[PDB]
RNA sequence: AGCCAGGAUGUUGGCUUAGAAGCAGCCAUCAUUUAAAGAAAGCGUAAUAGCUCACUGGUCGAGUCGGCCUGCGCGGAAGA
């Protein structure tokens, strides 16, 4: 049982995302179900040794945004290209 | 020595090499050898790695090329002038952009892949690391 | 001291020489009481508290030399 | 090396032992080849003597149980422990004539009634 | 006493050491096997 | 990390060889007594012997081991 702490994005875009990713959190978002799509930021390090293990892919997590638990899959991430890094990661609400 | 056995055309633009690469992912193999720099692969030189690594192994496991050389470049020869026409096909060249998967490799244990693929990357003009399959 | 293991092994499995590539080609076989018998004679050279321990080193010296239990 | 439920099932060992053993002789083990540890293994399981070699630091975690507090002292150098379970004596008698017959290691400090006999004394026992 | 570009250890006898801005290899075993980084 | 000590039986494992006894090679790499000791990591012998390691008991008494991502450095670096 894997748990992640996020905030919501104030900005979006680009810019919003390569500062994001410089000051090490990277963006993410969580869809699926009746609700709207909520764009999230994460802390790098955290989801970078969560996901080394199978289990992460595999299992329903748990993202904790505003003291509000969401229980979600991974379904799509994009790596960045050269880089042990993460660009972004889509989570269906499970 | 690798080539492409027949083309619509002989000779071709320089062009420019940018961007990130396509294929940055080990879909074959369990690993591979990732290019984090920037460049071109003639074809003796995806030979002379190719056989390093065959080497390395000593021909058990399996070993895919995901890279091809199918630009062709053209030299002058020497004491010629510039113009009087475009230069002859020399050789053969593959173009690598950043991310790009090389060589993957499986049936073998970690280990002597990555003993193999520095031994490979030695013969190699550009930066390269070794990386894994992931899930997902 | 009493003859090798080996030796013993060698007369047991009806044999003269144990196998050149040991565990891959098999050269003969010895029942369970062979072996007992030649770790009873073992048994006054070896260091075994237990029948089934020099037995056992006796199993040993049987599948170096190619030799199996039969 | 050990894990550490390893090492806390090997002290729940040595205790139990050492909570049903009437006389416990601590001697040095070292100098000596396997052939005569095999034999003193073998005179050992006919007098119905308990050998061991084990850390010393596991050792004071299984004579801490009572009432072996006193071979604490005992445990610097090298330990190997006799615990004669059935009948007292006998390993006292046999650790003497093997430390005089091999002339090898020590045999540094026993104990009984709940008291440290020390290396001279032993002949008591 | 090989001078060369690239300093390696050929065994577990062999040491690197750095002596007044210069890499070297130390070796009790083999002298042989005396390197210089340069 | 150092230092003290052990590093044993079958057995010189089988095949080969004039010899191959952990230590030319080929194959197996089992089991025993064990705190621990590879059918042996290197030296050594005509083959042994012998030196030493893996491993463990002791002493000592508090931090240590190797990867990840990076910043700045060192070598690589010779001409009138
Ligand atoms: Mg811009
Ligand atoms: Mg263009
Ligand atoms: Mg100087
Ligand atoms: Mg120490
Ligand atoms: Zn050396």
């Amino acid at each position: 049982m894997f748990t992640i702490n996020a905030e919501v994005r104030k900005e979006q875009g680009k810019g919003a995302s390569r500062r994001l990713r410089a000051a090490n959190k990277f963006p993410a978002i969580i869809y699926g179900g009746k609700e709207a799509p909520l764009a999230i930021e994460l802390d790098h390090d955290k989801v970078m040794n969560m996901q080394a293990k199978a289990e992460f892919y595999s299992e329903v997590l748990t993202i904790v945004v505003d003291g509000k638990e969401i229980k979600v899959k991974a379904q799509d991430v994009q790596r960045h290209p050269y880089k042990p890094k993460l660009q972004h990661i889509d989570f269906v609400r499970a | 020595m690798l080539q492409p056995k027949r083309t619509k055309f002989r000779k071709m633009h320089k062009g420019r090499n940018r961007g990130l690469a396509q294929g940055t992912d080990v879909s074959f193999g369990s690993f591979g050898l990732k290019a984090v720099g920037r460049g071109r692969l003639t074809a003796r030189q995806i030979e002379a790695a190719r056989r390093a690594m065959t080497r390395a192994v000593k021909r058990q496991g399996k070993i895919w090329i995901r890279v091809f050389p199918d630009k062709p470049i053209t030299e002058k020869p020497l004491a010629v002038r510039m113009g009087k026409g475009k230069g002859n096909v020399e050789y053969w060249v593959a173009l690598i952009q950043p991310g790009k998967v090389l060589y993957e490799m499986d049936g073998v244990p970690e280990e002597l892949a990555r003993e193999a693929f520095k031994l490979a990357a030695a013969k190699l003009p550009i930066k390269t690391t070794f990386v894994t399959k992931t899930v997902m | 001291k009493t003859p090798p293991a080996a030796v013993l092994l060698k007369k047991a499995a009806g044999i003269k020489s144990g196998s050149g590539k040991p565990n891959k080609d098999k050269v003969g076989k010895i029942s369970r009481a062979q072996l007992q018998e030649i770790a009873q004679t073992k048994a006054a050279d070896m260091t075994g508290a237990d029948i089934e321990a020099m037995t056992r080193s006796i199993e040993g010296t049987a599948r170096s030399m190619g030799l199996v239990v039969e | 090396a050990l894990n550490l439920q390893d090492k806390q099932a090997i002290v729940a060992e040595v205790s139990e032992v050492a909570k049903g053993a009437l006389s416990a002789v601590v001697a040095d083990s070292r100098g000596v080849t396997v052939d005569k540890m095999t034999e003193l293994r073998k005179a050992g399981r006919e007098a119905g003597v308990y050998m061991r070699v084990v850390r010393n630091t596991l050792l004071r975690r299984a004579v801490e149980g009572t009432p072996f507090e006193c071979l604490k002292d005992a445990f610097v150098g090298p330990t190997l422990i006799a615990y004669v379970t059935e009948h007292p004596g006998a390993a006292a008698r046999l650790f003497k004539e093997f430390a005089k017959a091999n002339a090898k290691f020590e045999v540094k400090a026993a104990a009984f009634e709940g008291e440290l006999i020390p290396a001279s004394q032993i002949d008591r026992l | 006493m090989k001078v060369r570009a690239s300093v390696k250890k050929l065994c577990r006898n062999c040491k690197i050491v750095k002596r007044d801005g210069v890499i070297r290899v130390i070796c009790s075993a083999e002298p042989k096997h005396k390197q210089r980084q340069g």
